């Protein structure tokens, strides 16, 4: 079709399972985008279309903290996912490289987050993977911006009406009611975002285990605490809402919306 | 295994693929 017509690629930035990620620009606006390509000849046509619905679900989601999609097309052999270029690499890095986050760097961030999943759940996208790996850096700066990325587990939910979606996401960030196989919805996400907090303010998650089976059993019975010395200086605030986000029951958690309003992220 | 210090637990934060 027309992608090697409007744009041209550059450097490599990073290499997925069935993916390429590369530098590119539009050449009659001169203006840079995150090009990911894609297998088309690796892929069956049952996985062309799980891949056409990442696209079309990423188009519902204008948003500054969600990386937006402006455009996707099929050429022979490839397909293009034209992203947003954000140059700032994975919040992962940047909380390994920083050992941990002060509450005032950790709270803009999660604040941003939180932002993100809202416009998701209020646009009846539940994400059921959110994860440090998953949100993009506008820059390596100590405040820099966070956008929100990867669709391709990504669910339309009608309304606040729960259902089996399938058992998804990455196991240290999975929601009780998603390992225990009950009907689900947007808490799980919140689930994940008290997870990614916790990471955010210590460099380490509230449940682990090399052994998956012990990790799952952790989760369920919402295993988490603060340990010393590290969370002794923690303002109580910060836990509170870990707290309300690790809340085990779905219905009683915090919901995007309420965290928004937590004093630890709307104070002054 | 890691130790009972913050240096250690962050040892426990790697890099996790889905499913
Ligand atoms: N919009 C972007 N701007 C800049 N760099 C990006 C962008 N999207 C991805 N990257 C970089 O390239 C990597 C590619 O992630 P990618 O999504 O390909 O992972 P994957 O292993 O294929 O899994 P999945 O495709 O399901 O997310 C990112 O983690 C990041 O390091
Ligand atoms: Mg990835």
């Amino acid at each position: 079709t027309r992608f090697t017509e409007e744009y041209q690629l550059f450097e490599e930035l990073g290499k997925g399972a069935f993916s390429v990620v590369r530098r590119c620009v539009k050449v009659l606006a001169g203006q840079e985008y995150a090009a990911k390509i894609i297998n088309t000849k690796k892929l069956s046509a049952r996985d062309h279309q799980k891949l056409e619905r990442e696209a079309r679900i990423c188009r519902l989601l204008k948003h500054p903290n969600i990386v937006r999609l402006h455009d996707s097309i099929s050429e022979e052999g490839h397909h293009y996912l034209i992203f947003d270029l954000v140059t700032g690499g994975e919040l992962f890095e940047d909380i390994v490289a920083r050992e941990y986050y002060s509450e005032a760097d950790a709270s803009h961030c999660i604040q941003q987050i939180l932002e993100a999943v809202l416009h998701c759940h209020q646009m009846g996208v539940v994400h059921r993977n959110l994860k440090p790996e998953n949100l993009l850096l506008a820059s390596k700066l100590k405040g820099a911006a966070v956008k929100l990325a990867d669709f391709g587990l990504a669910i339309e939910v009608e309304g606040e009406q729960q259902a089996w979606f399938g058992f998804a996401g990455t196991p240290g960030y999975l929601s009780p009611e998603v390992l225990r196989k009950d009907p689900y919805g947007k808490p799980v996400d919140l689930w994940a975002c008290g997870v990614i907090l916790y990471i955010l303010l210590v460099g380490y998650p509230p449940f682990w285990d090399e052994d998956q089976h012990r990790l799952y059993k952790q989760i369920k019975a919402g295993a988490y605490d603060f340990p010393s010395p590290e969370w002794d200086t923690v303002t109580p605030e910060a836990k509170d809402l870990i707290n309300k986000m690790l809340t085990i029951n779905p219905s009683k958690r915090i919901t995007a919306a309420e965290a928004l309003k937590h004093p630890w992220i709307s104070h002054r | 295994r890691t130790l009972d210090s913050h240096a250690s637990r962050m040892t426990q934060l790697k890099k996790q693929a889905a499913l």
